[PDB]
């Protein structure tokens, strides 16, 4: 949820 | 997803909380570099605004932030930026709250009015001790001796490799730790205390607006998207089409630059 992630 | 203005004004005079989600979209029509595709040298944002990134080639990192930190100062906001801004002075005082969550690090809705403003990903000008943790905002052009005249973004710059001694150091009395960034990486999470500003403002919004985004990082992805879910009006204001379009009410198309002042009028 909080995790910055890419897709 | 409708086309339709019209119907978009009409709930737009009614609305009462009205959250603006904003992306890359809005800076690049100031003319600011959004590496996400262009490049740094042979990089985009993805390869460098990481945690491994920053442990492996810390120097290389700091070039970088360098590089969009210099570049900012000949920039300005945008008509996007200060329709955005204005709506949220007038609305003010109609006892209509207006707020802005960006994706963007760059400071343009800052200097363009906006109080209401949470900043996600952390922002340029502030840096923060990987030894104390203190948060600082930092704007000293350059943020530090070694990096003077670094950071260029032609591709085939031999690398600075400044020691890690060299880069920014925190400057509380005692401290002596290696500066980073205060943006938030790849792999890393959002600040709670923004996370939970979030939350609220998303929660008991009234209409949602998202502009300028490609709809590809989350988890500023999903926000329109949760509104949208509780029955809520959201209207994407982007050059094209994203992922995430089609659930949503409305889908203008063109440069935010020429649809927000109007749609925001
Ligand atoms: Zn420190």
């Amino acid at each position: 949820y909080a995790l910055k992630r890419q897709g | 997803p409708s086309s339709s203005m019209a119907d978009f004004r009409k709930f737009f005079a009614k609305a009462k909380h009205i959250v603006i989600i904003s992306g890359a979209g809005v800076s690049a029509e100031s003319g600011v570099p959004t590496f996400r595709g262009g490049y740094w040298r042979k990089w985009q944002a993805q390869d460098l605004a990481t945690p491994l990134a920053f442990a492996h080639n810390p120097s290389r990192v700091w070039e970088f932030y360098h590089y969009r930190r210099e570049v900012m100062g000949s920039k300005e906001p945008n008509a996007g930026h200060r329709a955005i801004a204005e709506c949220e002075t007038r609305l003010g005082k109609q006892g209509r709250r207006v707020v802005v969550i960006t994706q963007n690090i760059d400071e343009l809705h800052r200097k363009a009015g906006t109080k209401n403003l949470l900043e996600i990903h952390g922002s340029l000008f502030k840096t923060r001790c990987t030894s104390c943790g203190v948060v600082a905002e930092n704007y000293k052009s350059p943020i530090c001796p070694a990096l003077s005249g670094k950071g260029a973004p032609e591709p085939g710059t031999q690398d600075a490799s400044i020691p890690v001694e060299k880069l920014p150091r925190c400057e509380e009395a005692g401290c002596g730790g290696l500066l980073r960034p205060h943006v938030v990486w790849f792999g890393e999470n959002l600040d709670p205390a923004i996370l939970e500003e979030v939350d609220r403002e998303l929660a008991h919004c009234d209409l949602c607006l998202v502009v300028g985004t490609s709809s590809v990082v989350y988890p500023a992805a999903m926000f329109a998207p949760q509104v949208a879910a509780r029955g809520v009006p959201v209207a994407e204001f982007n050059t094209e089409t994203t992922p995430a379009t089609n659930r949503f009410r409305f889908h203008f198309q063109g440069p935010c630059g020429t649809t927000l002042p109007e749609a925001l009028a």
